[PDB]
């Protein structure tokens, strides 16, 4: 992470900093449909229509 | 050897001098003729 520009960058430079991973989604997804976060739906109102 | 000390010397940059580290660090050239006129010049190159 460069602070020397007056924006932050990301660039690969020899000198390092340190990264936290954070998890999003696991392998298990449990069958399907079962609406999970960060997915793109249609919200539909009546019988399908 | 020569792999294990340009390694280091990547690793710390501060190594090569004001010149040859950049962020406002001149060229070899610029630095050597600098240099140059240092030496001609004394007050520069002496303790005086």
């Amino acid at each position: 992470l460069s602070y020397g520009n007056g924006s932050l960058h990301v660039d690969a430079a020899f000198q390092q900093t340190l990264w936290s991973v954070a998890p999003i989604s696991s392998g298990s997804e449990a069958a399907q449909g079962y609406l999970i976060g960060g997915d793109v739906l249609r919200l539909l109102h009546g019988h399908m229509d | 050897n020569a792999n294990v000390v340009v390694r280091l010397l990547i690793r710390r940059p501060e190594c090569f001098g004001p010149a040859l580290r950049g962020e406002g660090g001149n060229g070899l050239l610029a630095a050597m003729e600098e240099a140059i006129k240092i030496a001609e010049d004394p007050s520069r190159d002496g303790p005086s």
